[PDB]
């Protein structure tokens, strides 16, 4: 688990584990057909331990699930192309206005363009 | 393309219906997930399903801030890559 | 749409820069990258170099097992059930010249020893 | 922002240009602009084709002058139509054609 | 707020009194960043942070002097091989102590 | 007549890249394909004259390109049977890609510059192939290297693309440094740079190792394969050209042109590369990356076959020319699939109504890759596998490589067509014009002609092997295909992760080689010249 | 079943136009087979 | 080797040079490969159907030569006592 | 004058915030590790040097042994 995940509150930490687990189900699948049963299985895995109230056991489950989600990070995340980490992100980025263009550059003081040696 | 609120509302309402617990009239353009009857783990699934519906990737910290039907529509409207 | 897609601009530097900040490549778009990916920062698949070395340690003996038998354990007489291609004397003498030839392994020939020493030739030019 | 006066001399956005894509029209590049399609492109392509064929004729003369065949072809080759230095064909058996 | 300084016709005059900022060569100058400037200053004046430590001496010796020693040894070996190849007598190189005066081969001689 | 094709390609490059303002996007879309069509006619004439009718020609453009004392080299072109075949294959594929880029690159800003790069890229390949001496080959070699650098990094606002181009440039630099060493060796002890006087029956091992090290660069073999996978950052037309003919094949062409290789090294390296490429292509989830790893595996087969027999050079060239076709088709169809689905990941592809031509071309190219009987790829691959039986170690590894190749090829086919639709409910479309149909028709004509004309003279010559040995590759390919269709798990998650990281060759370079490189730079600069030797 | 009804939400993926057609992947294989059968009868 | 003597070489040096037969192909089968080569390059695209008799004859003679090679191998191996 | 140090937050909601930072210390390899890896890789670079050294030593040793045997044969005879 990263520092940002650790600093999160318990409710949001379990939410992060569920979100990352679902995304890793998507990454490790071969198609959308594999996703649904595996998503239901992850659903049941979280639902099984939701009613535990013993803090120490809950900490054990969260830590073990975080280790499992760290090990099964996919080498190739499935990311939409237009978003960060995507193929078409930055291919031809839209160029902004207010560009500093100097018109007729060579005709501004044409004879006296050059470097000068100034002395004391 | 900036997608108008009315269409985004229709599609978010369409996604929210598929939860069995949620009753088809409780979902309104302005309703929190709690009144709909959705849990936290359910809100994860709804945020993801919104990701397929509009073809976008929700960065996670914003995903936490989505807890209502209203703000989800606002986030989708804000996004210029939402389809 | 290939052209005109939205992009995130990397924030301007607001703190003193490290001396080796040249290791970071940033063109102004948000996801800047190391000069060589994997040199530092996030690792693809959360796999360290130790993991890859252990995996290679597992693989190499199995991959090398087919090669080691023929090259080392086997010998020219027992490698194959036949002798190399038989040629007329004029053709065979020319073909035996090639150090990278395939007639140098003909143990039936009376010039086998010289042919084998030709095959195991010089490492570097003498002159 | 009110477009500068020189914008009139600059050309418009082409049909192939996506409507959302913005580029600075003042930048000059020898390979062309961001989407080109200039007026008079057909005549320029015709001129380019004429130059290509004329250079092909010159290269053809040069190559034919410098094309050396020192071994007879096994059969008839198309070069015999245009170059006279082709040796008379001899087949695999050895008979001259 | 801006005006075109350059005139292709040749009637160019610099409007130092003009209310509008000329579009001169300084128009396209890069804005610059305070911390980047201090990084440039630090990197150029890296001799200020130079400290003689055993680690520094170790690095300098092992890489620089090591490469010099390796190159000198390789060059000496190549010279020895070439002397054997050419048939020359062992040449009196500067730091080699040889009791032979052979330095430059005689072109006229057959070796 | 022989010079004309190179003239046409370089004219297309100059016209589109320097006068493209006048020509326009349409002007490129005519002058490119028309010029390469004319070059295709010229290349067909060359192929008929040299290969079929056995008439080699030498054209000396000018003498004394470098004339310093004894060192003398001339700009000359010799079209020998190898050169004519490679020229025909290259020009055919490049004409197809130029037809392809008219519609694919219309949404790209600099289509004229892209066409100019593609045409100079082909021209330098033909200079490499037809050179009569080593220096002309080096010219073409460096020309294709620089053109790959300018084509992979076409998207300059992407850090990944420019870093991929830098990777390609650096690796290729090391390889040609080794080649230049071998060139100097051969000039010193043979008296010339020409291949005719280049012949040596016995060569010292150093020259052979230098030649092999130079060759494994462009023909990406093991420890030099890092750039090929990253070369996916470039546009799809670039990937087709580089993987099909221009870059990867050059090392094999050099090894076949000069038979200074050693049997022991080439066979082991090729078999290792084939197995590793198949294993890496197993894990990959981008459509484009799997095809690159398959290219690596096929290069491994071709390098391995040199060790087997005297006809190994002919078999390698035959597989080279056969491979260019269906591999180019696979990249072009994959690129069209990406455009239609706006996606690069195999999971979200699925069955969808499309053009019959593109799906058929994908199916037939994948069947050639698999080894489906009575196909051009089948013959050129069985010629290698059956003749490799004598080298027991090589044969085993190549048979497992055939299994892996079948598995991932069938998996890709099932995921692209048989699988249910996996992408989202959004309006996505790429309508194909008649030009793309002419492109795929040209590829399909190449594939069909390959069956009738063959790849090597000894292709159907008998290898005196038992029937169960001879027909074994078919059974291994069929088993791999059946396992791929079922999408079964073949390796544990640890080994799947290992293969997804491509063996960690790049992570080793990162952590040790690059860090040592920049620590040497730190010692050289900061400690020494701006340190010890800098005044206060 | 608890959770989002993923398969009902994505029941449009079985659209007639999103299904596999043998003709698209194998356009003229049947014609080749029929021609080979006729040529087989002739050759035999 | 002595027990299984080489066959007579039908193809002569001038014929092999006139057919441009590489030295690797000059293996007591050269005449048949001259036939196969001339017929293959005679029929550029129909050689697979037309040129089948010549290929068959070459493969037959090559099979006989391969049997001779295996016989030589067995004789040498039994002479050394390995079998 | 100087460029603004204020970032643009327009696209944070689309592409994520910039809060997360790199964990690298921007420091180089240790001196001890660098010594090992220089003295390992540089010899691998100079593989021709060792081949030439090996063959030259072999040639000189064989020549000297021939000379010694020649001296032995030319002493008695
Ligand atoms: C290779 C091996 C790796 C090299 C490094 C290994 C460790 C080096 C050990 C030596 C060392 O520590 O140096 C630090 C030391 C500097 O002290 P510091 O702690 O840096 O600060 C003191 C200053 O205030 C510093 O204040 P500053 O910052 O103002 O001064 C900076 C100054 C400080 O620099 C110096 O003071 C001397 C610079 C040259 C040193 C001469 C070579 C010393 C090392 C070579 C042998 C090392 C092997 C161990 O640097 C310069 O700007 C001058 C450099 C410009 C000229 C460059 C000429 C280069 C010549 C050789 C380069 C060195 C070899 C490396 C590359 C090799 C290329 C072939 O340098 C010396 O003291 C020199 C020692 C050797 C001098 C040679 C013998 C002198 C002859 C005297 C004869 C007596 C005559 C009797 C008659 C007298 C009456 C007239
Ligand atoms: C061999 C005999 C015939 C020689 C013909 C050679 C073929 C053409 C040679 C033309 C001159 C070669 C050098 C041209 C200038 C080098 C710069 C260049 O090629 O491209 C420029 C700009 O291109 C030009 O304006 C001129 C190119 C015209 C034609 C270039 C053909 C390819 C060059 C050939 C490689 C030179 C070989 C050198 C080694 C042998 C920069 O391109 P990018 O860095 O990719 O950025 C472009 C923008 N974008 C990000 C969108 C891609
Ligand atoms: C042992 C070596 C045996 C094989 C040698 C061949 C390969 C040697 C190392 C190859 C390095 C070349 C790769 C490269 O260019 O590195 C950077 C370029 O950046 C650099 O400049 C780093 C410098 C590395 C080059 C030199 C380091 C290796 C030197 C080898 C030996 C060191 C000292 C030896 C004596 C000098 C780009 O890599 P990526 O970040 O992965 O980009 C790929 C694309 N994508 C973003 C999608 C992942
Ligand atoms: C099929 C033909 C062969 C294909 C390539 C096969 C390569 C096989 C080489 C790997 C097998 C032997 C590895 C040596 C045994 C080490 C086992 C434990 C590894 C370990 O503890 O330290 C590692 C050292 O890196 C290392 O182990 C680097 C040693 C590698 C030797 C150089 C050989 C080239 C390797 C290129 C590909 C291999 C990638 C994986 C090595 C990680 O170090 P750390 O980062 O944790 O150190 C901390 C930073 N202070
Ligand atoms: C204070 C500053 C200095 C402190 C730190 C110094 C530490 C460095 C010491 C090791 C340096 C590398 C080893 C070279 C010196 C070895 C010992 C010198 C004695 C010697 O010449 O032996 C020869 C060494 O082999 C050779 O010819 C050289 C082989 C090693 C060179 C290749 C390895 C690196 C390759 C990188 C490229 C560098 C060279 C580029 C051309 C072989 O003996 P012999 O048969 O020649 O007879 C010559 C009779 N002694
Ligand atoms: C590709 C491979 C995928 C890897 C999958 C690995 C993932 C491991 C899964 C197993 C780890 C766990 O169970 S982690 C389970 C940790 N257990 C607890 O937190 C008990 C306390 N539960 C609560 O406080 C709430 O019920 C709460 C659940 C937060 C929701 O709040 P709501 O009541 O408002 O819905």
């Amino acid at each position: 688990a990263s520092e940002a995940v650790l600093r999160l509150p318990h409710k949001l930490r379990v939410m992060r584990m569920y979100r990352t687990g679902l995304k890793e189900i998507v990454n490790w699948s071969y198609g959308r057909h594999e996703f649904y049963p595996r998503a239901n299985a992850l659903r049941m895995e979280f639902e099984a331990n939701k009613e535990l109230s013993d803090r120490e056991q809950i900490r054990k489950l969260v830590l073990h699930g975080e280790d499992l989600l760290a090990r099964f990070r996919h080498w190739e995340p499935t990311i939409r192309s237009e978003f960060v980490g995507g193929t078409v992100y930055g291919v031809w980025p839209q160029h902004c206005k207010d560009v500093k263009f100097v018109p007729n550059p060579a005709y501004i003081d044409e004879f006296k363009q050059g470097d000068t040696v100034l002395l004391y | 393309h900036g997608l108008d609120r009315d269409t985004v509302t229709e599609r978010v309402i369409h996604v929210a219906k598929h939860f069995e617990k949620v009753d088809p009239n409780k979902i309104t353009p302005t309703a929190t997930f709690e009144e709909l009857g959705l849990d936290s783990l359910d809100t994860v699934e709804l945020v993801m399903a919104l990701e397929e519906e509009f073809g976008l990737e929700i960065p996670d910290n914003e995903a936490d801030k989505i807890t209502t039907m209203a703000d989800a529509i606002s986030y989708v409207v804000s996004n210029p890559l939402a389809k | 749409a290939g052209a005109g897609g939205p992009v995130k601009l990397s924030p301007p530097v607001d703190k003193p820069l490290p001396y080796n900040y040249d290791f970071w490549m940033d063109n102004g778009i948000y996801p800047g990258q190391p000069i060589y990916d994997g040199m530092f920062g996030s690792m693809v698949g959360n796999m360290s170099l130790e993991y890859m070395a252990k995996g290679w340690l597992v693989l190499l003996p199995i991959l090398s097992a087919p090669f080691v038998y023929e090259h080392c354990i086997a010998d020219d007489v027992t490698r194959n059930p036949f002798v190399p291609r038989q040629y007329p004397s004029e053709v065979r003498e020319f073909l035996a010249l090639f150090k990278n030839g395939f007639v140098l392994n003909d143990y039936s020939q009376p010039d086998y020893e010289e042919m084998k020493r030709r095959q195991s030739g010089l490492l570097t030019p003498i002159y | 922002v009110p477009e500068p006066p020189y914008a009139k001399y600059l050309a418009n956005k082409s049909h192939y240009c996506p409507p959302d894509f913005h580029y600075s029209r003042e930048i000059y590049a020898p390979y062309g602009g961001y989407f080109n399609d200039p007026k008079g492109w057909r005549t320029n392509t015709a001129i380019a084709t004429l130059v290509m064929l004329a250079g092909a004729y010159a290269v053809f003369c040069f190559g034919n002058a410098r094309e050396e065949r020192l071994r007879a072809p096994k059969g008839w080759i198309p070069s015999q139509l245009w170059n006279d230095n082709v040796p008379t064909p001899v087949d695999y058996r050895g008979k001259v054609l | 707020s801006s005006r075109i300084a350059g005139d292709t016709t040749g009637k160019y005059t610099p409007n130092i009194f003009s209310p509008e900022t000329p579009m001169d060569r300084s128009f396209s100058h890069v804005p610059k960043n305070p911390f980047w400037e201090a990084w440039v200053f630090r990197r150029d004046n890296i001799q200020r942070e130079f400290v003689w430590t055993w680690q520094t001496i170790f690095d300098l010796a092992t890489f620089v002097g090591g490469l010099y020693v390796a190159m000198y040894a390789t060059a000496s070996f190549c010279s020895r091989q070439n002397d054997k190849r050419n048939g020359y007598p062992e040449r009196n190189y500067y730091f080699s102590d040889s009791k032979s005066n052979f330095v430059i081969p005689d072109e006229r001689e057959f070796y | 007549m022989f010079l004309l094709a190179v003239y046409f390609l370089f004219f297309s490059a100059i016209a589109n890249g320097f006068f493209g303002r006048y020509l326009g996007v349409r002007g490129s879309q005519l002058l490119g394909p028309s010029a390469l069509f004319l070059a295709l006619l010229c290349s067909g004439t060359i192929f008929y004259e040299v290969c079929i009718q056995g008439c080699s020609t030498n054209i000396k453009l000018f003498e004394n390109f470098v004339y310093s004392n004894e060192l003398n080299v001339s700009a000359s072109f010799l079209y020998d049977p190898l050169a004519a075949t490679m020229t025909l294959t290259v020009v055919w594929i490049s004409c197809a890609v130029h037809a392809y880029q008219n519609l694919y690159m219309r949404g790209d800003g600099s289509q004229t510059l892209f066409t100019s790069y593609l045409s100079a890229f082909t021209g330098f390949m033909l200079i490499l192939v037809a050179g009569q001496n080593l220096v002309m080959l080096f010219i073409g070699w460096e020309g294709i290297g620089v053109c790959s650098y300018l084509l992979i990094g076409y998207y300059g606002s992407r850090v990944s693309a420019v870093k991929s181009a830098n990777k390609s440039l650096i690796v290729n630099k090391i390889s040609d440094g080794f080649l230049l060493g071998s060139m100097l060796y051969l000039w010193f002890y043979t008296g010339s740079f020409s291949y005719c006087s280049l012949a040596t029956f016995q060569i010292p091992d150093v020259v052979s190792i230098l030649v092999l090290l130079g060759a494994i660069g462009k023909s990406s073999q093991l420890f030099f394969h890092v750039w090929l996978a990253d070369a996916m950052e470039g546009p799809t037309p670039v990937s087709a050209l580089i993987h099909a003919a221009t870059l990867v094949t050059a090392g094999i062409y050099v090894l076949c042109k000069l038979n200074l290789h050693s049997q022991s090294a080439v066979g082991i390296l090729g078999a290792a590369t084939a197995l590793m490429g198949g294993l890496f292509g197993l894990a990959a989830n981008d459509l484009k990356r799997v095809i690159a790893f398959s290219t690596c595996s096929q290069l491994g087969y071709m390098m391995a076959v040199l060790s087997t027999c005297d006809d190994g050079a002919d078999f390698a060239m035959g597989h080279l020319v056969s491979h260019a076709g269906f591999k180019a088709t696979l990249f072009l169809s994959a690129g069209l699939s990406i455009a239609k689905e706006n996606n690069n990941f195999l999971n979200r592809y699925g069955s969808r109504q499309g053009s019959p031509t593109l799906s058929f071309a994908t199916t037939i190219a994948s069947l050639n890759l698999l080894g489906f009987p009575e196909l051009g790829g089948f013959y050129s691959k069985e010629s290698i596998l059956n003749n490799a039986y004598i080298n027991q170690g090589v044969s085993i590894i190549l048979t497992l490589a055939t299994f892996l190749t079948a598995f991932y090829t069938s998996k890709v086919l099932a995921q692209l067509y048989l699988f249910p639709y996996g992408n989202g409910r959004q309006q996505k479309s790429f309508d194909i014009d008649a030009t793309t149909l002419i492109c795929f028709g040209l590829l399909l004509s190449e594939m069909l002609l390959r069956i009738f004309t063959g790849s090597s003279l000894s292709q159907n010559m008998t290898t005196n092997l038992p029937a169960h040995i001879k027909n074994l590759p078919f059974w291994v390919a069929l088993s791999g295909a059946l396992s791929g269709l079922a999408t079964t798990n073949l390796f544990s998650s640890n080994f799947m992760r290992f293969f997804g990281n491509r063996g960690g060759f790049d992570v080793f370079y990162a952590r040790k080689c690059s860090n040592v490189f920049y620590h040497n730079a730190y010692v050289s600069y900061t400690l020494l010249d701006r340190g010890f030797l800098k005044l206060y | 079943k608890i959770g989002f009804q993923w398969e009902k939400y994505e029941a449009w993926r079985y659209h007639p136009l999103l299904r596999f057609n043998k003709n698209t992947m194998f356009p003229g294989v049947g014609l080749g087979a029929a021609a080979f059968a006729v040529y087989y009868v002739v050759d035999t | 080797a002595d027990r299984f003597p080489p066959p007579k070489m039908v193809a002569t040096q001038e014929e092999m040079d006139n057919a441009d037969i590489p030295y690797k192909y000059r293996d007591y089968c050269a005449h048949l490969i001259i036939d196969f080569k001339e017929c293959r390059y005679g029929h550029p695209l129909t050689w697979r159907i037309n040129c089948a008799h010549e290929l068959h004859h070459y493969n037959k003679c090559s099979y006989i030569e391969f049997k001779r090679r295996v016989a030589i191998a067995i004789e040498e191996k039994k002479r050394r006592g390995l079998m | 004058n100087y460029a603004s140090l204020k970032a643009d937050t327009s696209m944070d909601h689309v592409f994520g915030d910039s809060t997360n930072k790199l964990n690298y210390d921007f420091q180089l390899m240790s001196s001890k590790e660098a010594f090992f890896w220089n003295y390992t890789l540089y010899p691998i670079v100079g593989f021709p040097i060792f081949l030439y050294l090996y063959q030259f030593n072999k040639l000189e040793n064989f020549e000297a042994e021939i000379a010694a045997a020649k001296a032995a044969k030319a002493a008695s005879e």
